[PDB]
């Protein structure tokens, strides 16, 4: 299962 | 431990081309099992190993959307990226992100992974606590108080304890028949004369999963580490790999020469020689 | 940074000429990701020619194995052709049964 990204 | 899920994304900057190229595989241990490619005619979550396929509509849906959903965070990531860098809009950049979980035996988090690395250098990662961060250069350290901020390690932490592992523990067990087994390496040494004075030994090991193995040549029981030519171990295309190591030795003292084999599949390493 | 692709042309099995196999051409190594690779039979391109999906090694290093059927003879030379940004032209490597 993937995760959620954050904006960097 | 004996178990590791991770996802490989790269997002790459492509300025007159298109939007950032973004690409998302999963792995279990060396099994690709998902692709996910922003480039594809149709962008969705993408079964790429037969465990993975019995799962739900639902699964490729929600998968689908983190996916999208990734490709423009990673997009909108790279153009803060070229900013704290002070790059122009005219040069192809690409971000990459490893994450994922390493279980043991037992299934228990051996440990989470969540970093970044910008145009190949490392730029950030969550560290071994799960709850703090260490940045590789002045814009990284933007990255991390954005990210303390907006208490995001949490959130990542939250993925890496629960959600990874028990994912992990579900294709385990959906793909038990061959993510839990591994196939030992067959292995043969073979004998080519460079002149009437060397002869190349080469140990073969091939047909094995996981991916992980040493081989390694002694002369008179000295590991010849520096002499020894190891190529990097490579897929056959059938989920096994392959790898060798070779010595140049003077003609007439093969003998002197073992080849040993370490590979998880193996009970007991093993030790070969050129066997005329 | 970049970083020149490691190039290895080989076969899924052990090569018998008149069996079927499959030739492999792994690249790694490699950064940025962009390359081209051709499998090549006696100079001229392969048609049937797939690939993985691309991923990178620990190291930030990114990989890919293109591959495509094939029956070795003893008269039939193959090879794989390269070009990544690190290189002036591409680069040609030759099969050899024994690597």
């Amino acid at each position: 299962g993937g995760k959620k990204k954050y904006q960097l | 431990g004996s178990h590791s899920m991770r996802y490989f994304d790269t997002a790459m900057s492509r300025p007159g081309r298109g939007e950032p190229r973004f690409i998302s595989v999963g792995y279990v241990d060396d099994t690709q099992f998902v692709r996910f490619d922003s480039d594809a005619a149709s962008p969705r979550e993408e079964p790429r190993a037969p465990w993975i396929e019995q799962e739900g509509p639902e699964y490729w849906d929600r998968n689908t959307q983190i996916f999208k959903t990734n490709t423009q965070t990673d997009r909108e990531s790279l153009r803060n990226l070229r900013g704290y860098y002070n790059q122009s809009e005219a040069g192809s950049h690409t971000l990459q992100s490893m994450y994922g979980c390493d279980v043991g035996p037992d299934g228990r988090l051996l440990r989470g992974h969540n970093q970044y690395a910008y145009d190949g250098k490392d730029y950030i990662a969550l560290n071994e606590d799960l709850r703090s961060w260490t940045a590789a250069d002045t814009a990284a350290q933007i990255t991390q108080r954005k990210w303390e901020a907006a208490r995001v390690a949490e959130q990542d932490r939250a993925y890496l304890e629960g959600t990874c592992v028990e994912w992990l523990r579900r294709y385990l067990e959906n793909g038990k028949d061959t993510l839990e087994r591994a196939d030992p390496p067959k292995t043969h040494v073979t004998h080519h004369p460079i002149s009437d004075h060397e002869a190349t030994l080469r140990c073969w090991a091939l047909g094995f999963y996981p991916a992980e193995i040493t081989l390694t040549w002694q002369r008179d029981g000295e590991d010849q580490t520096q002499d020894t030519e190891l190529v990097e171990t490579r897929p056959a295309g059938d989920r096994t790999f392959q790898k060798w190591a070779a010595v140049v030795v003077p003609s007439g003292e093969e003998q002197r020469y073992t080849c040993h084999v370490q590979h998880e599949g193996l009970p007991k390493p093993l030790t070969l020689r050129w066997e005329p | 940074i970049q970083r020149t692709p490691k190039i290895q042309v080989y076969s899924r099995h052990p090569a018998e000429n008149g069996k079927s196999n499959f030739l492999n051409c792994y690249v790694s190594g490699f950064h940025p990701s962009d390359i081209e690779v051709d499998l090549l039979k006696n100079g001229e391109r392969i048609e049937k020619v797939e690939h993985s999906d691309l991923s990178f090694s620990k190291d930030w290093s990114f990989y890919l194995l293109y591959y495509t059927e094939f029956t070795p003879t003893e008269k039939d030379e193959y090879a794989c052709r390269v070009n990544h940004v690190t290189l002036s032209q591409p680069k040609i490597v030759k099969w050899d049964r024994d690597m």
